[PDB]
């Protein structure tokens, strides 16, 4: 999953906050 | 960890001309999470190219990424003269980052053949404990050149160092100085030192010595 | 815009460890990636770690876990590098980079904005100045060998200045001595070894050393 990938981290607050 | 392989080495190019470099990586970029970095000598890198194919703000209209899977492509559709400088593609697909060896764009000319000299050490040096001899290429192109130092006919390894200057920026040529640098007791052991010279414009390898004595 | 500015150079002894650090002015930081990549002189780039400072979540590559430690400051928008057990080849230019953001303010997961660069010199050496030998020579070669100086640079002039056409100073290679040699060289006239008069002139400030050495024929 691209959930564990750290260089999706930042995507996924991101989207969390959006 | 992702491997990326960038080629050529080296693009041999002239201003105007259309530049196409590529890197192949060892696994499938599945988002396409790849960029494209320039670095001109002395500078940071800038980024140029990122997504595998969305230039950067600000980066100009000439330079454009393709490709997909395994197989990535810059393009710079007509080159200008700060365009000649090294770059690397990078992935940020899978931990840990990796980037490619990178590519150097340089200027295109006729192949030269070096004019080789060779210097032995100086008696301040010797009187001091060591002996360095230095073989110098001057003004030849392409910048790939095989040096080999030999004394008394025995192939040297592991003492020597070189360096090469920038491309010139009047004749487009490089020049190169290799130093072997031996103790004053093994120098003054053996007679003739000599450094072999193999390089694309030489029809055969060239070779300046001399008898330590004369 | 947004810079990144770094601390200044660095010279530490094999065995030591260095701390560096990176500042930006402005923009977003704690929830976008702050990465360390490095160079060693004439080599490539390399990945070597990143941090979250949101999360104060690092990721290093295998190669330098144990030996690397990133950190951030959300209040300052600083970030440390520490590297210890320092070895030659840790010799490098660090750089600093921020992630790049997107068409809204999606990160974009590549380096957008770099600072200017750290230069981390592992060497046991001390501050010393060169030993210049004469290199001795229709065209003829002739040079000066600027030989165990640390640390750089060195300035080398020829004729205090007068003949600069057909020189060439060459970079300096770091021994395995830990000191710093060049080599400057210049093509005359054969003819003119006779009656013309060559002195290489050598400046090290760090040293606060002048030296001049006239080359001669054999």
């Amino acid at each position: 999953a691209s959930l564990w990938n750290w260089f999706d981290i930042t995507k996924w607050l991101w989207y969390i906050k959006k | 960890e992702i491997v990326l392989t960038q080629s050529p080495d080296t693009l041999s190019l002239s201003p105007g001309e259309r530049a196409t470099l590529s890197c192949r990586a060892s696994e499938t970029i599945r988002n396409n999470n790849l960029a494209w970095y320039q670095q001109s000598p002395g500078q940071a890198p800038r980024l140029l190219v990122y997504g595998a194919s969305s230039t950067a703000t600000g980066v100009p209209g000439r330079f454009s990424g393709s490709g997909s899977g395994t197989d990535f492509t810059l393009t710079i559709s007509r080159l200008e003269p700060e365009d000649f400088a090294v770059y690397y593609c990078q992935q940020y697909y899978k931990p840990p980052g990796t980037f490619g060896q990178g590519t150097k764009v340089e200027f295109k000319r006729t192949v030269a053949a070096p004019s080789v000299f060779i210097f032995p050490p100086s008696d301040e040096q010797l009187k001091s404990g060591t002996a360095s001899v230095v073989c110098l290429l001057n003004n030849f192109y392409p910048r790939e050149a095989k040096v080999q130092w030999k004394v008394d006919n025995a192939l040297q390894s592991g003492n020597s160092q070189e360096s090469v200057t920038e491309q010139d920026s009047k004749d487009s040529t490089y020049s190169l100085s290799s130093t072997l640098t031996l103790s004053k007791a093994d120098y003054e052991k053996h007679k003739v030192y000599a450094c072999e010279v193999t390089h694309q414009g030489l029809s055969s390898p060239v070779t300046k010595s001399f008898n330590r004595g004369e | 815009r947004v810079q990144l500015v770094q601390s200044g150079a660095e010279v530490k002894k094999p065995g030591s460890s260095v701390r560096i650090s990176c500042k930006a002015s402005g923009g977003t930081f704690s929830t976008l990636t702050l990465t360390w990549v490095r160079q060693a002189p004439g080599q490539g780039l390399e990945w070597m770690g990143g941090i979250i400072p949101l999360l104060s979540l690092p990721n290093y590559t295998q190669k330098f876990q144990g030996r690397l430690t990133i950190t951030a400051d959300t209040s300052t928008s600083t970030s440390y590098l520490e590297l210890s057990s320092l070895r030659s080849e840790d010799t490098a230019v660090y750089f600093c980079a921020r992630e790049a953001s997107g068409w809204f303010d999606k990160p974009l997961g590549a380096m957008g904005v770099w600072g200017q660069g750290t230069m981390v010199v592992v060497s046991s050496a001390s501050t010393k100045g060169p030993s210049v030998f004469p290199l001795a020579p229709g065209t003829a070669a002739l040079g000066c060998l600027v030989k165990d100086y640390f640390p750089e640079p060195v300035t080398v002039s020829w004729n205090s200045g007068a003949l600069t056409s057909g020189v060439h100073t060459f970079p300096a290679v770091l021994q395995s001595s830990g000191l710093y040699s060049l080599s400057s060289v210049v093509t005359v006239p054969s003819s003119s070894l006779g009656t013309q008069t060559y002195i290489c002139n050598v400046n090290h400030k760090p040293s606060n050393t002048k030296v001049d050495k006239k080359v001669e024929p054999k």
